């Protein structure tokens, strides 16, 4: 009864304009998934080039330091093609077209 | 219910898009990424 | 979208994209600024010398260009304030800009220094036309007194100082010398 | 002489357009 | 699988044309320098943005709307959108901000040259317009070690590509 549908981010993009704020081309074949996870002010982007990128929540404005990936990580191989932040827990997870399934420990618990 | 729709330097995606989330700090952005590796935040 | 992309800049000249010349209806156009003064249409001055300010500078890209230079005036680009300052003796300020609040009777530093523009222009088409004979510019120039005959029509002639002119008249003949910049910019563009 | 004056324009536009086809054209 | 390749031999057209243009541009506008190591955009100086103060402000102006109108250029040819769009006027252009929510609908324009009494708004555009070239800068994947240098920066930019 205590959990809720509301997810990380409640909605207060109650009207989007259609304005923009940043234009991210880091990949390179094609990006399939998106999570946010705003206990840790992070969200992720994986794709076929068997890369998953890990960006920030506040540095997305751009509005004074340039807008970059905070991580990467291309190991897992394959072409990854699913990924969900773990609720509770600092670590993310993965699936690569290999058919290989791993966590990957995020350490935003130090910054 | 069916709701029809009807017809009478773009910034838009050149491409299929394949998701769109939506993360918040201070006022909502709207995320998505197209299959040409593209990702755009809007507001 | 790519192929579009290729089709669409495969045709995008360089002057003609910066410096875009095209019509209004009754106002001669450079980059969407408003190259006349009508009554029943006002133009404030700075759009006007906007507007010279980057005539200017297209025909000094396009004198560059070509490599000649002008017998008797040099061409100074400044942005809002450009000017030409008599080659032959540097002594004479001729702006191609006016500060509103008109006296004509001292302000004939204007219309000076838009005869002289005609002046270069019309040396400019003098060596298109010698260059080659088979290329015809749309309009005639007379430079003695500062006219535009209407050779596309009727034949009227038109003066460019705006003393002792209408604006009608006056509007129509920066049309046709910006109407001659395009068909010369056309002919600069294919020689090379 | 407004009609005429618009033709002159589209006429040069089409011609500069070719123009710049045939050099790229050229080029290739 | 053949005609992925296609594709990719046609976007090689598509940016040798691209450069193939912007090179003509420098026919136009050309950036310069001396000894001193001060920099002329058609002949008028624009020192960094410390350096506007205490100098001759109709020159500054010319410049920047020059610098203005080439930003505004080459992102056109390029297809780059840019973050503070350009609103060219010659010596009196002007650069927008729609992004900070800290200013009412008319306070988001500001002056790229300098005006009387809105010294910091004019601080304000030139950092603005700074901004946009660095990103200009960015997206090719140049850094810029510093932002007060305009026009060093938009030269290298032009060097690179």
């Amino acid at each position: 009864e205590n959990a809720e549908w509301e997810s990380k981010p409640p909605p207060p993009g109650w009207r989007p304009k259609g304005l923009l704020v940043a234009h991210l081309h880091e990949h390179k074949s094609a990006v399939n998934r998106i999570r946010v996870s705003d206990e840790h002010s992070l969200f992720a982007t994986c794709s076929n080039d068997g890369t998953v990128k890990i960006w920030n929540s506040q540095k997305m404005e751009g509005k004074t330091t340039t807008t970059r990936s905070i991580l990467t990580y291309s190991r897992i191989g394959g072409r990854v093609k699913t990924l969900t932040f773990c609720q509770g827990s600092h670590y993310l997870a993965i699936a690569s077209d290999n058919g290989a399934v791993q966590l990957l420990g995020i350490e935003a618990s130090k910054l | 219910e069916v709701v029809q729709e009807i017809q009478n330097l773009p910034v838009g995606h050149h491409d299929i898009i394949t998701d769109v989330a939506t993360f918040q700090t201070t006022q909502g952005f709207i995320v998505t990424a197209s299959r040409d590796g593209i990702v755009k935040v809007w507001k | 979208y790519a192929q579009t992309q290729l089709d669409k800049l495969k045709k995008t000249n360089v002057f003609n994209a910066t410096f875009h010349i095209w019509h209004s209806g009754q106002f001669g156009t450079i980059n969407n600024f408003r190259l006349g003064r009508l009554p029943s249409v006002p133009v404030e001055w700075n759009e006007i010398n906007a507007a010279w300010g980057q005539t200017v500078l297209l025909l000094h890209a396009l004198a560059n260009k070509m490599g000649l230079k002008f017998q008797r005036y040099r061409l100074v680009p400044y942005g809002n304030h450009s000017y030409l300052e008599s080659l032959t003796d540097k002594s004479k300020e001729l702006p191609l800009y006016c500060s509103g609040g008109l006296r004509f009777f001292w302000d004939n530093k204007f219309d000076h220094a838009m005869v002289a523009f005609l002046d270069c222009v019309q040396q400019f088409k003098e060596e298109v036309e010698k260059g080659e004979t088979r290329f015809c510019l749309p309009y005639r120039m007379d430079v003695e007194k500062g006219k535009i005959e209407d050779t596309g029509g009727s034949g009227g002639s038109y003066s460019i100082k705006t003393q002792f002119n209408s604006e009608e008249q006056w509007t129509k003949a920066l049309k046709f010398m910006l109407t001659n910049l395009k068909w010369g910019l056309a002919w600069v563009s294919s020689q090379f | 002489d407004l009609e005429k004056e618009n033709a002159h324009f589209s006429i040069s536009e089409s011609l500069i357009a070719a123009i710049e086809l045939m050099k790229c054209n050229m080029m290739s | 699988t053949a005609k992925r390749e296609l594709f990719l031999k046609t976007n090689a057209q598509l940016t040798i044309r691209c450069r193939q243009l912007l090179s003509e541009l420098s026919y136009i506008y050309p950036i310069d320098l001396n000894e001193h190591k001060d920099y002329f955009v058609c002949g008028v100086k624009l020192p960094n943005s410390e350096d506007f103060q205490a100098k001759d402000d109709g020159s500054i102006a010319v410049a920047l709307g020059y610098t203005a109108h080439l930003v505004s250029m080459i992102s056109f040819f390029l297809q780059v959108p840019l973050r503070y769009p350009i609103i060219h006027k010659g010596s009196r252009s002007t650069i927008k901000d729609n992004i900070n929510d800290k200013l009412t609908e008319k306070e988001r324009e500001f002056p790229l040259y300098p005006k009387g009494g809105e010294k910091l708004q004019f601080d304000y555009g030139v950092y603005l317009l700074n901004k946009n070239i660095a990103q200009l800068r960015y997206q090719h994947g140049l850094g810029t070690p510093d932002l007060r240098q305009t026009l060093p920066n938009l030269k290298n930019f032009m060097e690179h590509g």
